[PDB]
Formats: C-alpha cells, sequence, structure tokens
RNA sequence: CGCUCUAAUUGGAUGGAAGCAGGGGCGAGAGCUCCUGUGGACCGAUUAGUGACGAAAAUCCUGGCCAUAGUAGCAGCGAUA
RNA sequence: ACCCUCAGAAGGGAGGCGAAAUAGAGCAUGAAAUCAGUUGGCGAUCGAGCGACAGGGCAUACAAGGUCCCUUGACGAAUGACCGAGACGCGAGUCUCCAGUAAGACUCACGGGAAGCCGAUGUUCUGUCGUACGUUUUGAAAAACGAGCCAGGGAGUGUGUC
C-alpha cells in the first residue's frame, strides 16, 4: 500500500558529551562554500577552488566582501570531523563480509552505488540482524 | 486632499533647518510629517548672500535637469529630502509620508519643536521663506 | 528533428508537425505565438488575412527596424509574413484533416500547443569584395501543433 | 587531491557498469560519496609503479553557437522595360 | 504493410517491428554554448564587477539531510546595570552602597509547538563590504595589453657529463 525502508533508520549513535557537543558545534558554525573568484562571472569557470594566484586579485588581498581565502583556521573539530548528521562514522560496504568488525552503536553503514539489488537485499538484512543501520536504504512496497 | 498626519509642525518664525533635521529624523521612524505655514519659515543670515545661493541653484541646469523650486512650498520639501536618503526604498517611504504646505490647511495648530524657534526681537539678519520665493520669481499665492 | 514537447491524451487530442521547412525562424515564432489559444478555424481565418494583408502578426522579439502597425492591440511593430503563414495554413489543413479521421469537430478545436523549433540551416556562400566570400544560409524550420477538444 | 596504463592483493556489475542531468552528505580544500532519472556494458579499491597527468587567459588551435538582424546588399553604369 | 492527408516515393497523422525507434538511416551514449515552449521568483519610479557574509518574502512529491521555534528551569567567560540611600558638582553629570549582584554567548533538561516544517536548493528584498580576471607596472577599475560564448585541444622532455 505503502512505501517503507529496510532497516533500523531511526537509529542514532552513543556519542560521548563531549562528541556531542562538538558535532552540535560544527552544525552551529558551518563554513563558507570556498568556491572560485568569479565563478559566477564566467560559465568557462568552475565552481572548484583555486587559489587566487593574481598580483592585483581582490580575493587574494583579502578585500572584504570578496570572499573566504581557504586557510587551516577553518578546519572541523578533531573529535567530530567527518562524522555523517547523525553523529555516526560512515563504513563504506561492498559486499556482506564487509560488514564483519563493524560496531553499530557508533558506525553506520553506506552501500556502493555500484552493488546490485540482488547483493543489496543479502546486506541489508544481516546488517539489520546485526544492529547495523544502512544510510541508502531500499524502500520496499508494504 | 486628505493627509492623515501625526505630527503637525507649524514652521513660522522657525529655523528651516532645525526643523527640516527634525522632521526627517521622525519620518524615519514611521510618523507621517506635515509642514505648515512654510511661507513664513525663516533661515538666518545675510539675505544678499542667502538670495545668490538659491539664484544659482535656479540658474543651474542642463538637458539631464536640476529642477529647483521657487516657491516656499518645494523649497522646505527639498530641504527635507536631503536629510533623507530618498534613493534607497526606506528613505522613499519616509519622504512620501512627509508633505509641506502653504498656510494651515487643516483645523489643528501645529506644534513649534524644540530649538526651532527664533526670537525676532534678538534677530535682524534673517529672510522669510516666501521673501526668498518673491525674488526667484515665484507667483505669490499665499 | 523534434519530438512533442508536451504530452497529448490520443482521446481528446489531435496531432500535426511541419519538417525542416526553409522559412524564417523569426517569423514562425510570431504566427505559432499568435495563433495559440485560437480555436482551429479562427486561425486558418486569421493566417488567410494576413496572407492578404488585411491582419498584421505582431513582431514582439524580433522586431528592429519594423514600422508600427494600427491593427496591432497591446503592441506596436508587426508584418504580413506570407510564407511562413503559408507553411503554418498546411499544418493546420493537416491538424484538421488528422482530426476528422479520428472523429474529432477539426475546425472547433482548440490550439493548445504550437511551437516552432529552428531545426538547422542550409548553408549557402555569397561571394563579396576583396577575394572574401560570407555566409548567406536559409533557415530550417520545424513546428508542433497540438489540437485539443473544446 | 585528481588523471592514464602496468603489477600484486582484493572487490563491484544485465537484480543494471562507465558516462550524463537534477538532487542529498562529507572534507579547510584539491576532491570523495550517495539518491533519482537516463544509459546498456563495463567499473573500481589498497599497495608499488608508469607518465603524451590537471587551463580562464597565450591578437592561443579546431569545432560548434548567440547577439549583431529579419539589418546591409538584391537602385546608381547613356542598355531606366 | 495497410489506411487517412497532401501537388506529392515529400512531409504529417494513425498503424506495424523490436527489450528499446528519445535504436528509424551521419540512426550507441548525447555534455556546454545556445533555441522554442513552459514553471517558479522578480518586473514598465528606477542604478551598474553581477557577489561574499547576515537576515526577511515567495517557491519545493519521494529518495539520498533531520532538524527548528516558544514559556520556564540549570550552567553562566569577559563585561555588567536600572531603581533606591547617602555624598559632591555653577552645570551637563559624578562618587559611595545596593553589587561583580540582576544580567550575560554557547550547551543542556522538563513542558508546549512546527514537517514547506529546520537544513538545503531557486529567486527576490534589506544590511555590511565591494570599480572583474590574468598580465605589464613604482602605481591597473583604468582612457595600458588579452578574450564574443562554450566544448575539446594547448607549455620543465630525452641523452651525455658534472
Ligand atoms: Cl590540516
Ligand atoms: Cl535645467
Ligand atoms: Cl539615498
Ligand atoms: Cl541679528
Ligand atoms: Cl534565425
Ligand atoms: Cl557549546
Ligand atoms: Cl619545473
Ligand atoms: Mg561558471
Ligand atoms: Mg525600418
Ligand atoms: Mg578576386
Ligand atoms: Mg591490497
Ligand atoms: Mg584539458
Ligand atoms: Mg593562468
Ligand atoms: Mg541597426
Ligand atoms: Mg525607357
Ligand atoms: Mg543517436
Ligand atoms: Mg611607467
Ligand atoms: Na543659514
Ligand atoms: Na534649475
Ligand atoms: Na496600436
Ligand atoms: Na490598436
Ligand atoms: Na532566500
Ligand atoms: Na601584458
Ligand atoms: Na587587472
Ligand atoms: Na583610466
Ligand atoms: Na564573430
Ligand atoms: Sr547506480
Ligand atoms: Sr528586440
Ligand atoms: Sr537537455
Ligand atoms: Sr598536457
Ligand atoms: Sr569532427
Ligand atoms: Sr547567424
Ligand atoms: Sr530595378
Ligand atoms: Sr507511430
Ligand atoms: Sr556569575
Amino acid at each position: 500500500t505503502e512505501l517503507q525502508a529496510r532497516g533500523l533508520t531511526e537509529k542514532t549513535p552513543d556519542l560521548s558529551d563531549e562528541d556531542a557537543r562538538l558535532l552540535t558545534q560544527r552544525h552551529r558554525v558551518g563554513k563558507p562554500q570556498f568556491n572560485r573568484q568569479d565563478h559566477h562571472k564566467k560559465k568557462r569557470v568552475s565552481t572548484s577552488w583555486r587559489k587566487p594566484r593574481g598580483q592585483l586579485s581582490k580575493q587574494r588581498r583579502g578585500i572584504k566582501g570578496k570572499g573566504d581565502t581557504v586557510e587551516a583556521g577553518f578546519r572541523s573539530p578533531t573529535a567530530v570531523r567527518g562524522k555523517h548528521p547523525s553523529g555516526f562514522e560512515e563504513v563504506r560496504v561492498h559486499n556482506v563480509d564487509d560488514l564483519e568488525g563493524v560496531d553499530g552503536d557508533t558506525e553506520a553503514v553506506r552501500i556502493a552505488s555500484k552493488v546490485g539489488a540482488r547483493k543489496r537485499e543479502r546486506i541489508e538484512e544481516e546488517a539489520e540482524d546485526a544492529g547495523i543501520r544502512v544510510l541508502n536504504p531500499t524502500y520496499v512496497e508494504v | 486632499a486628505e493627509f492623515d498626519a501625526d505630527v503637525i509642525v507649524d514652521a513660522r518664525d522657525c529655523i528651516m533647518g532645525r526643523v527640516a533635521s527634525q522632521v526627517a529624523e521622525q519620518a524615519l521612524d514611521g510618523e507621517t510629517v506635515a509642514v505648515v505655514n512654510a511661507e513664513r519659515a525663516v533661515i538666518t543670515g545675510r539675505e544678499e548672500q542667502i538670495v545668490e545661493k538659491y539664484e544659482k541653484r535656479v540658474d543651474i541646469g542642463n538637458d539631464n535637469g536640476y529642477f529647483y523650486p521657487k516657491r516656499p512650498d518645494g523649497i522646505f520639501k527639498r530641504t527635507i529630502r536631503g536629510m533623507l536618503p530618498h534613493k534607497k526604498q526606506r528613505g522613499r517611504e519616509a519622504f512620501e509620508s512627509v508633505r509641506v504646505y502653504l498656510g494651515n490647511p487643516y483645523d489643528e495648530d501645529g506644534e513649534v519643536l524644540d530649538g526651532t524657534s527664533l526670537d525676532r526681537l534678538s534677530n535682524i539678519k534673517f529672510v522669510t521663506l516666501g521673501e526668498i520665493s518673491e525674488t526667484l520669481g515665484a507667483n505669490k499665492t499665499w | 528533428g523534434i519530438s512533442y514537447s508536451v504530452e497529448a491524451d490520443p482521446d481528446t487530442t489531435a496531432k500535426a508537425m511541419l519538417r525542416e521547412r526553409q522559412m524564417s525562424f523569426k517569423h514562425s515564432k510570431a504566427i505559432a505565438r499568435e495563433i495559440k489559444g485560437k480555436t482551429a478555424g479562427e486561425a486558418v481565418d486569421y493566417l488567410e488575412a494576413v496572407i492578404e494583408g488585411d491582419q498584421p502578426v505582431p513582431f514582439k522579439q524580433h522586431n528592429s527596424g519594423v514600422g508600427h502597425k494600427s491593427k496591432v492591440d497591446g503592441w506596436d511593430a508587426g508584418r504580413y509574413p506570407e510564407k511562413a503563414s503559408k507553411a503554418f495554413l498546411d499544418l493546420l489543413e493537416n491538424a484538421v484533416g488528422n482530426a476528422d479521421h479520428q472523429g474529432f469537430d477539426g475546425e472547433a478545436m482548440t490550439i493548445k500547443h504550437v511551437a516552432a523549433h529552428k531545426v538547422g540551416e542550409q548553408q549557402g556562400r555569397k561571394p563579396r569584395a576583396m577575394g572574401r566570400a560570407s555566409a548567406w544560409n536559409s533557415p530550417q524550420v520545424d513546428v508542433e501543433l497540438i489540437l485539443e477538444e473544446p
């Protein structure tokens, strides 16, 4: 009648008071777009970041309004860097044997796109039984 | 035509720029101001030099135009505009909610704002806006 | 060539197309724009009046240098593109024909969709002065038409 | 960080590979990854190598395309048809 | 194929084949520039490096993000009072006490609420800052040089010796 996701979709990880604080910080502070200078001015200039090299470049010179230059001071906290917005650390899975050694309390799973529907069915049931959430579940008709 | 003014100001024997500065501040604060008796409004100084400045503004112009009002109606309105950011959205709304008048079209007598009145018994070197307009060539209709 | 850019329910609709027509694309946009919404029969009477010179086609986008016409309402510049109108009459002859064969009242049907697409150019070359040659091309136009039951 | 091909180790794909379009997540970032659609047969990862390995520019090269514009020309000539 | 249309071996429509005709003839895929139609946002009183960062309007099928708002309460850095009491100053105003107190960013807990709702994306409005880029140059927005736009192509290589 309706569509429902396979697995433990609502599962949340158990993070320490510090890791939960830092995750909430990352989410609040955020970061600038960091797109290439004048990407919007020319279609041939892509959004991808390149260091402003021009001796007169307004962005290189740090002129306010011309965008933030990439620096190390923009890095996210070590304790939380790379975590999914849920708080989970991602583990890329290709087969059933890749689900072994995974802690479903702290790590969630993301099945590779290249993996077919047949192998996905076997991974998704063996993930639910092992207490691991799949970030990209199959939506079956129930 | 009817104009629902919150504040009705009496310009009679009052220093134009000082009234204008306050009428501007009020218009930006969302007040609907109406300046009354502007023919009788005052501007201090040597008449001969005051008239020169205003006569020059009338002589200034080209094909693009420099429309300068000769009537006291418009002179006071232009003085208020110079104290407002009339080109911006917020500033235009403020300006359009301010109207200057010849005489008093209302029943109510206007209020005299603080620091604006000039003691005629203490001053000899001043001019009335109507006197400026008569010299500029405007048709006396007050 | 093109394909129909809009969906059409076969039960309440009639389709028609023109392929690689050597006529002005700029004139075709103007005609399509003006006949849209009109009844198939209204469109035929309109285009015949254009060919005759009694009704101007409003040129809203491709109007540079075009003189104003009094009969144009809401706008100023217009012309009488007879070649492109004669081609649109063939499109409406085909559509109303396909419509009648299906059991509909062809003439009474509304023009739900009509759009022209520049499908290419038939290339030509014109010899200029100083031993040089420049392009002298002909536009190749496709136009789709979807007649709908009122 | 990314690209090519080699090798070892190890994976994915017609229960839908690469590519492309739109969209979600991560990384300060080079960039990584997922979802949907399209596509319809290939594609990775790690390690050690290989290099015809990264473009916004050079009056750069080739191709394609827009505005210019339904504009100029389709008159001028002692042969005005 | 057949049928209809047409001046018509054209083209079109209907139809047939095939997993697929958006595989139908320079016919795998089918990007950008760009064009037609159309959707969303803005729009005929208003100002121009086209944006970055903040914050509002309107817009949003699913999926791949799930947060967000308000009462109250806990914690509470730097900073930090009003009122009042007393005491000065020609005066604007100030000192002492109340008090490092109330307050104070973030974060959290209970209760209540939102699912176009939070993020995010499109567009537009407001604030702040802002005259491209690369090169030449002491000094470039430059009335110094280069490019119409897009795609693809386009520059430290080999041998020998040190
Ligand atoms: Cl680092
Ligand atoms: Cl003038
Ligand atoms: Cl202004
Ligand atoms: Cl005096
Ligand atoms: Cl054209
Ligand atoms: Cl915190
Ligand atoms: Cl080098
Ligand atoms: Mg771009
Ligand atoms: Mg003309
Ligand atoms: Mg020659
Ligand atoms: Mg290995
Ligand atoms: Mg390249
Ligand atoms: Mg360069
Ligand atoms: Mg012209
Ligand atoms: Mg003759
Ligand atoms: Mg093809
Ligand atoms: Mg010099
Ligand atoms: Na004065
Ligand atoms: Na003047
Ligand atoms: Na008209
Ligand atoms: Na008219
Ligand atoms: Na917005
Ligand atoms: Na140069
Ligand atoms: Na420059
Ligand atoms: Na200059
Ligand atoms: Na050109
Ligand atoms: Sr896939
Ligand atoms: Sr135009
Ligand atoms: Sr397309
Ligand atoms: Sr190269
Ligand atoms: Sr080629
Ligand atoms: Sr052209
Ligand atoms: Sr002739
Ligand atoms: Sr067919
Ligand atoms: Sr405290």
